[PDB]
């Protein structure tokens, strides 16, 4: 339940920096994002209601400068959280690709991998799948942070292979 | 030669034996024995069958899933549940727009007796 | 995808002929694909059996002749 | 003044139990089932006749 | 070749000869439901009268309206009749005993019920009066709209089966029925069951008061026995569907404990008695169910069409999607996934 | 690997194994006996059949033409097992598929006839049904007690044979 | 007690389905010759039963237990000639 | 049993017969009445070719919804040399009847699940469109 | 009259209000929302508390990875 | 391969020469969506896969949604007229 | 994040009244802006034309398609910004250009349909997405239902869309009937030598192309593009162009096509001469839309043309987009308005536009110069780099018929200016109201892009060299 049995590229970088993973698991992306990343979420959540107040200050709907309904503000808050989370996932999982600055997380993944090697369990954890399904579900989630413009897709799989050195 | 194929073929001939039995047994077959302009509708007649097609169609979409559900353990679950959760909000479009309301213009004249 | 699948979800008639072709391509760059041609032709005989039909109509013509 | 949703003594769960589980549907169903197991009234007319007053005409 | 042509005749006199006495039985019920006597003048205990109905009905004429294509008024009776008659293959009658066993049972079982709308839509087009046309419209729209949920619970049934063979379902159902875990499913199925049949809790469309004396076409003759018999075949056909995929299909209890007491060996008597009791369990479920249809036909008035479409799409069907969210989830909590 | 036709026609060829392959003792067992003894021929002839599928694997393209020595190998040992059980437990084994000839070969039918056989073959032929892949703290399902799916009608002979297995103390 | 006249056509139908099930047991066992039916045709089972008819000689599911094969067993084995599918 | 051979070549000609009555019809509804028969001849051809699955799939969806849909609309008017038998072997590699329908349910769900996921938007559009047109909100 | 308070004025009051007036929406919606939320939270617990999963069913003949040793017996 | 080709081509010829009856155009198009099936399905059959059947179930669905959308387009075409 | 928008917003529209229709579109405007701004950095996902195949050999994400993927959001911001903002605060502009309830839903459905072509590797995803956008344009034509020309054009578009549906499907069926794939690794310059996949891929190309206005199938899209309202045409003469043309240029399935070259010649010729004797402005504008896709057919023929394609796309989707918005502004100054759905038809009607302002005229003048390749404009270097790709691979007669097409085109583009600067006899001196600020500011932006777009000529070439190779 841990043999990949497919031919995977090994340490094949995506920028000038060393990689970690080809698809980081969704719990991990939450677990590694920088504190400057959460500011992108928060400022995106503030951008939408300020955006609508802006857009009515520029040209009002019915010729009167009036603030919109609280319903629009709540829904703009929801979609602002959507944009901020998409930006957060997008900015975070590049660092696993070695395509932006990979300084602290390459240290942390020399830790947590080594933390669970000494803990004796799997380097990624057991999924509830036959390994062929693990392959196919990871084929779905491979590189799927690209095309974030079209649809969000994530890695909920915990399959074995990740473009690591050997395991 | 199987009785399965005999079953679907014999029954039209049974229906013919019930069909021509009147033409054999009857008599006096046919003796001597405005629709200018209108037809009337609401959207509630015309829309039910047209909206019925995706909701009938999704059953046959969901039908290959239920046979193979053991193979797609814990993941085809996730895919099909995303599929359903798209279709269900697609359903609750219409119920908030009240697409099958056929409402009556028998209003009790809400507006009061404003006078002078 | 539905690449090498079957009716029962196994492998089709020419999976081997496909995979021996893909083995023919994974080890081979362009401007050297010419050697890959008999691996390809072996695939095509799977699909339509044109060499097989040409084999069989001749011997059927001989059997008709006598 | 007629009672609203909140001027109601019963819980919404208890009210909707009568909504979905169809209390007054099965109630009348039980009524007609009780009438299945009782006597009819009709008479065999060429063999039995209904009431005839002396002042019948 | 010889033993199969008798295999189909015995099934015919098991079914077609029974559906007439169903129509006698409904009168007997509604008599005692409304405190009067059933038919008693006709036979010995007033049986047989469906023969006297049909034979008279075969002797009346083939008067035809001038607005109707007569061929169309031949096609729709015949095809509605034979639709509700070729729905009778993979009813199971004991273990694996159908007319033709095939591994796709439910798909045939459901596509022929899907063909069931196609006659009644076609029928009102002949004699092209405006009321006669728009009545066919009003009938067919509900007749598809609950054909949805009728179709649509058949998949959640086989979320416990994952196999399209019908007789596989009952052998799956030996450990427990499906109605007794899934109780409100039975209630919504029972109302969906009387929906696809022309039943008057729901059949407003046979309103002679609304139309110019129109029930559907008033087309009568040996045409009239056709849609009529198709209707009462549809009754106990959907009863049969209710029988296998929701209730105890041919199962009563274990009954091996009884058998090892009775017999000492397999013999044709043993097959006879076991087929008897399996058919009798199927029979007793089916015969309580045909009674229940009348038992709800008596006690309730008809609908408004607005009520009928509101009854489909707003109150029943989102609850059906709630089923579609809870039963894969309950399947997902435990391992529990069914295999063929 | 494919279902038959609209109108397929069966055909055969009265020819022979031509030159080199010697004759084998080909399995003249119908489905119900071999289905009953499947576990025992899988237990004894495990690495032989495993070699068979290994050699059919490594012979890509050769395939069928390669391992004729091995198709000779793997059938003969199964024939040895079924001849030994023809001598060994022929009453009870036959009885197991006298039960199993009904129930559409569903293995769920014949538990009480099965456990009588499990002692027998392990006594004389000293083999054992083992389910591989079954990780521990999981009961093998023909070893468990009070199954959910109890069968339809147990046969009348093996239930009395089961009672006599209790009275003889063989169980 | 109860109205028996109402249940009398229900008694008829309860007898008619019962007689139908009895005859549909007897005819199927008489076709099978001593065993029950097969409620699930597998592809595995379809090839298997073709092999079994091929083995037993003539009969459907005689289900014989034999050490080795007959000599015709090396010759009775067939393939299926599928049509050209135009 | 030589009458058995030409089965397929029956239903081809009966198809060719039927389509002529499509494009030669007085009334509109007479044409769709021939068309549903063309669907039935098609489904019998699918049963005869060896896909008994899809024969009944089509009866569920073609003369199930879309034909009956066409009927429902057209009611609403005001006033009128490859002759080689292929050889089929028998292999014992299959273990369970994962039929055609199972493997559809595997490829639609594992290998190509995104197609079904976008198909959700197609079925969404089938809801929105008729409500986008035939309503006139307020 | 039971027109509307609005979902975005007081939530829990509006939930009670819909349960008193439109249970056709809300008691389909409750069964619907109880599906995936329980599917997320309960499945770690069952592996922790009740019982772990099953061994995966084999899908073909399982092939080990060995080197075709010398296997005697049944030459002639 | 004959039957799907002939249904498709006769449906095509029926679409071209029969404009002024407009429903006939729809149903010829619907039989076109059947004819593509009748060629593709037997290609799945002859080629030992369901990959063509994978495309086939989708084009069944898309033929359906085509009949759903375009017939509402028809109803819009006739609401603004009378006949 | 399209689907993440759609699934929320259709719940939002269903829970909304009818007067919110401007504000929802204002929301979606700002939303797509922030999707572009906050997530722009995914061009970093490659450095050497590093291409991803996502959802398992099904989608294809690369160096190339990311650009079109950005472009469609950029134009949709403009299209949405037409709706959500008033032109004026008049009675006229609220019984004109008031959107329907379901319209903004259908746009993001169409953008999903457009993006799932360009990102598609598979033919099956292609087929699903062309059905998706075809149904989109079916509805978006038919949504303004109470116009006879609208419904007639919806039916007209419908049947040709059905033919191209079945024709593309028959091409995919035939390609599958000779091969057991659907992807496009199976071409790889080896089967092309030894198998006649010419005619089949040609028939694929033609079926994809005839949803454009490719000149055998010529009149019907033009009849649509005039029978539509003036608003919908500025969307539906753009999206089906740049979606499938980006597909067809992404995979050069017909190289040295005898068929596509002759059809390209005939396309340029009949589009240029079809622009001549016409006084209906939607016609004239649609024939401009034809001839520019004529140039697209030329770019289909080549090998490795990701410069001239993308540069001419961002040329065309600005200039062709902007000239509509200019004549949307121009209907305030005209003296006769019919047809609530479609106010201007006759090109005569903007007879005296320069005595209304000079600056809308100057802005119109430079964009109509941008269609004819005037060298200090961004519209020029498109044709320049087309010809740098044409004689790169020897389409000589194609080049000289391009010159003939350019001259005969530029004859009728100037006909707008022949009308626009003349005498009017009734000049404006004082309007009460102004045009809504940021709506017009978008046009100012789109026109300084065209004029001052040769500034970043160098930097776009460097970005081309680093990123796209």
């Amino acid at each position: 339940s841990s043999t990949p049995l497919v031919k995977t590229s090994v340490n094949y970088s995506y920028g000038d920096y060393p990689l970690i993973d080809a698809d980081p698991h969704f719990k991990r992306v939450v677990g590694y994002m920088r504190p400057s990343d959460y500011g992108v979420i928060g400022l995106a959540t503030a951008a939408l209601p300020a955006g609508i107040c802006f857009a009515e200050w520029l040209d009002p709907v019915k010729g009167k400068f009036a603030r919109p309904s609280v319903k629009f503000l709540r829904v703009a808050t929801m979609l602002g959280f959507a944009v901020g989370f998409g930006a957060a996932y997008a900015r975070s999982s590049l660092r696993f690709f070695g395509v932006t600055e990979n300084a602290r997380e390459y240290k942390k993944d020399e830790a947590q991998m080594a933390a669970r090697k000494a803990a004796g369990l799997e380097p990624y954890g057991t999924s509830s799948l036959t390994p062929e399904l693990q392959e196919i579900a990871a084929k779905n989630s491979a590189h799927s942070i690209a095309g974030l413009f079209i649809f969000p897709w994530f890695n909920f799989v915990n399959h074995p292979y990740h473009g690591r050195e050997q395991k | 030669m199987n009785t399965f194929i005999i079953f679907i073929i014999l029954i039209p001939i049974v229906g013919f034996a019930l069909l021509a039995v009147n033409i054999l047994l009857a008599v006096y077959k046919p003796y001597n024995e405005f629709n200018q302009t209108r037809l009337a509708f609401n959207a509630a007649f015309i829309l039910v069958a047209i909206l019925f097609l995706p909701f009938d169609l999704e059953i046959s979409t969901l039908l290959p899933y239920v046979m193979s559900i053991y193979l797609v353990s814990n993941y085809g679950f996730t895919i099909v549940l995303l599929f359903l959760l798209i279709l269900i909000i697609g359903f609750v479009y219409e119920i908030n727009t009240n697409a099958l309301k056929i409402n009556k213009h028998n209003k009790p004249n809400t507006d009061s007796l404003i006078y002078k | 995808t539905a690449a090498g699948i079957s009716l029962t979800g196994g492998r089709n008639r020419c999976f081997s002929e496909w995979q021996s072709f893909m083995h023919c391509t994974a080890k081979t760059d362009a401007k050297s694909r010419a050697q890959c041609l008999p691996n390809f032709e072996d695939y095509m005989e799977c699909l339509h059996h044109t060499k097989e039909k040409a084999r069989l109509r001749e011997i059927e013509s001989v059997l008709k002749q006598k | 003044r007629p009672a609203t949703w909140e001027e109601s003594e019963e819980g919404a769960l208890s009210k909707a139990t009568k909504y979905f589980l169809l209390a007054e549907m099965f109630r009348g169903l039980y009524v007609v089932l009780e009438q299945f197991f009782r006597a009819p009234y009709t008479i065999y007319y060429p063999f039995e006749k209904g009431p005839v007053s002396p002042r019948f005409r | 070749m010889i033993i199969n042509i008798v295999e189909i005749l015995i099934f015919l006199v098991c079914v077609l000869f029974s559906v007439a006495y169903l129509t006698v039985a409904e009168r007997k019920t509604l008599a005692y439901m409304q405190r009067r006597l059933g038919p008693n003048f006709v036979g010995y205990y007033g049986l047989l009268q469906a023969f006297a109905d049909a034979v008279k009905l075969l002797l009346k004429e083939i008067v035809l309206p001038k607005e109707s294509n007569y061929i169309i008024l031949v096609i729709s009776p015949l095809i509605t009749l034979i639709t509700a008659l070729i729905g009778w293959v993979v009813i199971p009658l004991g273990p694996g005993i159908t007319l033709g066993e095939l591994n796709l049972g439910i798909l045939f079982s459901l596509a022929i019920g899907s063909l069931g709308v196609f006659g009644s839509l076609l029928s009102g087009w002949s004699s092209n009066s405006k009321y006669s046309l728009l009545g066919s419209i009003r009938s067919t729209a509900q007749l598809i709209s609950y054909e949805l949920i009728l179709t649509s619970i058949f998949i959640i049934i086989i979320m416990f089966v994952s196999s399209l063979n019908i007789t596989t379902i009952i052998e799956t159902q030996r450990v427990v029925w499906y109605c007794i875990p899934l109780l409100p499913l039975l209630l919504i199925f029972f109302i969906a069951s009387v929906a696809e049949t022309a039943r008057p809790p729901f059949d407003l469309t046979e309103s002679e008061s609304e139309l110019v004396a129109g029930y559907f076409t008033e087309y009568s003759g040996s045409p009239f026995v056709f849609f009529f018999l198709a209707e009462y075949s549809n009754i106990i056909l959907i009863s049969a569907f209710n029988g296998y995929l929701l209730l105890g299909g041919y199962l009563s209890f274990n009954y091996s404990y009884l058998f090892n007491i009775l017999f000492n060996d397999y013999s044709y008597v043993s097959f006879l008695f076991e087929g008897l009791i399996n058919s009798s369990a199927y029979a007793i479920k089916l015969v309580f169910l045909m009674f229940s249809f009348i038992w709800v036909r008596a006690a309730f008035p008809r609908f408004t069409y607005d009520n009928l479409i509101n009854f489909c799409w707003i109150i029943l069907l989102p609850l059906l999607f709630g089923i579609f969210l809870i039963i894969p989830s309950t399947l997902y909590i435990f391992d529990s996934f069914p295999t063929l | 690997p494919r279902e038959a036709a609209a109108h397929w026609v069966p055909f055969e060829d009265k020819a022979n194994m031509p030159d080199n392959v010697p004759d084998v003792v080909e399995v003249g067992a119908t489905s119900a006996p071999l289905l009953s003894a499947s576990y025992f021929i899988g237990a004894k002839c495990k690495p032989y059949n495993d070699d068979f599928m290994l050699c059919r694997e490594e012979s890509q393209g050769s395939g069928a033409i390669d391992c004729l020595k091995e198709g000779r190998r793997v059938t003969r040992c199964a024939v040895s097992v079924i001849e030994d059980i023809n001598k060994s437990c022929l009453d009870e084994f036959r009885l197991h598929w006298q039960c199993l000839e009904q129930n559409n070969h569903q293995l769920s039918g014949c538990r009480k006839a099965e456990a009588l056989l499990n002692k027998c073959v392990f006594t004389k032929l000293n083999l054992e049904k083992k389910i591989p892949g079954l990780r521990p703290d999981e009961e093998p399902v023909f070893l468990k007690k009070d199954p959910w799916i109890k069968p339809a009608v147990d046969d009348f002979k093996s239930v009395r044979a089961y009672a006599e297995a209790k009275k003889n103390g063989t169980l | 007690a109860i109205p028996f006249e109402a249940l009398l056509p229900y008694g008829i139908i309860f007898g008619l389905l019962t007689a139908g099930g009895g005859a549909m047991q007897v005819l199927h066992v008489y076709r099978n010759g001593g065993v029950r039916d097969r409620f699930a045709i597998d592809q595995w089972d379809s090839q298997m039963m073709e092999r079994d008819l091929r083995l037993n000689g003539g009969q459907g599911r005689k289900q014989v237990d034999q050490a080795t094969a007959p000599e015709a067993f090396k010759h009775n084995h067939v393939w299926k000639s599928e049509r050209p599918l135009i | 049993m030589y009458l058995t051979y030409y089965f397929i070549e029956i239903t081809i000609f009966l198809a060719i017969l039927c389509t002529i009555f499509i494009i030669s019809a007085k009334n509109p509804m007479v044409s769709i009445l021939y068309m549903i028969a063309l669907f039935v001849i098609a489904a019998m051809y699918l049963y005869l070719i060896g896909l008994g699955i899809f024969s009944l799939l089509y009866i569920m969806i073609y003369i199930g919804a879309i034909a009956v849909l066409f009927l429902f609309i057209i009611t609403l008017l005001d006033i009128n040399g490859n002759d080689y038998n292929t050889i089929i072997t028998q292999d014992w590699f299959n273990i369970e009847n994962t039929t055609l329908l199972t493997t559809i349910g595997n490829v639609l769900l594992t290998n190509n699940a995104f197609i079904l996921l976008v198909l959700a938007i197609v079925l969404l559009l089938g809801i929105i469109g008729p409500i986008s047109i035939t309503m006139k909100h307020k | 009259i039971n027109a509307n308070p609005g979902f975005w004025n007081g939530p829990f009051r509006y939930l009670r209000w819909s349960a008193h007036n439109r249970p056709h929406l809300f008691f389909a919606f409750a069964i619907g929302i109880a599906g995936p939320v329980a599917a997320l939270t309960l499945t770690p617990l069952r592996r922790k508390y009740l019982y772990p999963d099953h061994s995966p069913l084999p899908q073909s003949y399982p092939l080990p990875q060995r080197a075709r040793e010398g296997l005697t017996g049944f030459d002639d | 391969m004959f039957i799907g080709t002939i249904i498709l081509v006769l449906s095509f010829l029926g679409f071209v020469f029969n404009r002024r009856n407009i429903i006939l155009a729809f149903i010829c198009l619907e039989t076109m969506l059947l004819g593509i099936n009748l060629i593709l399905l037997r290609n799945s059959v002859l080629f030992d896969d369901i990959s063509g059947s994978l495309f086939a179930i989708v084009i069944i669905i898309l033929a359906g949604v085509e009949s759903a959308i375009g017939l509402s387009l028809l109803v819009s075409y006739y609401r603004l007229r009378g006949v | 994040m399209l689907i993440l928008a759609i699934i929320s917003l259709i719940t939002f529209v269903s829970m909304s009244k009818l007067s919110d229709n401007r504000a929802i579109i204002r929301l979606i405007n700002i939303y797509l802006i922030l999707v572009l701004v906050l997530d722009s950095f995914l061009y970093l996902l490659f450095l050497n034309n590093q291409t991803y195949t996502v959802m398992g050999e099904l989608l294809i994400f690369n160096s190339f398609t990311f650009y079109i993927d950005m472009l469609i959001y950029f134009i949709m911001i403009v299209i949405s910004s037409l709706y959500g903002y008033n032109l004026y605060n008049n009675n006229l502009y609220k019984t004109l250009f008031e959107p329907k309830k379901e319209l903004i839903i259908l746009f993001l459905i169409n953008i999903l349909g457009a993006l799932l072509i360009v990102h598609s590797n598979d033919f099956i995803t292609l087929f699903v997405a062309i059905e998706l956008q075809s149904y989109s344009i079916y509805l978006i034509t038919a949504i303004y239902n109470s116009s006879y020309k609208a419904s007639k054009a919806s039916m007209l578009y419908f049947f040709m869309g059905g033919i191209l549906s079945i024709l593309i499907a028959y091409s995919i069926n035939t390609y599958y009937s000779v091969l057991n794939s659907y992807t496009l690794h199976s071409l790889d310059s080896l089967i092309i030598n030894t198998l006649d996949l010419n005619l089949i891929l040609i028939a694929l190309s033609l079926g994809l192309l005839f949803k454009i206005g490719i000149a055998p199938l010529h009149k019907w899209l033009i009849s649509i593009y005039e029978n539509t309202p003036i608003l919908i045409t500025i969307y539906i003469s753009l999206i089906p162009k740049i979606s499938i043309l980006s597909y067809l240029v992404l995979s050069n399935i017909s190289i040295n096509s005898l068929v596509i070259s002759i059809l390209a010649i005939l396309t340029l010729l009949v589009g240029s001469v079809g622009g001549l004797l016409q006084i209906k402005i939607k016609r004239l504008l649609a024939f401009s839309g034809l001839t520019n896709a004529g140039y697209m057919m030329l770019l289909l023929l080549l090998n490795n043309n990701e410069f001239s394609y993308l540069y001419y796309i961002t040329q065309y989707s600005i200039s062709h987009l902007a000239i509509f918005m200019i004549i949307i502004f121009s209907i305030y100054y005209i003296n006769y308005i019919n047809n609530q759905y479609n106010p201007i038809i006759y090109v005569n009607q903007l007879k005296g536009l320069i005595h209304d302002n000079a600056y809308l005229v100057l802005s119109m003048a430079i964009v109509v110069f941008s269609f004819i390749g005037i060298p200090p404009l961004l519209g020029f270097f498109g044709k320049l780099n087309i010809l740098m790709s044409i004689l790169n691979n020897g389409y000589y007669f194609i080049s000289i018929v391009l010159i003939v097409a350019s001259l005969i085109s530029a004859l009728y583009y100037l006909y707008l200016l022949n009308v626009s600067i003349q005498d009017k006899n009734n000049i404006l001196i004082n309007s009460n109201e102004t045009v809504s600020s940021v709506l017009s500011y978008i046009l100012s932006s789109l026109i300084i892009l065209i004029t001052f777009g040769f500034i970043y000529n160098s930097l776009i070439i460097d970005i081309f060299n680093v990123y796209f190779n």
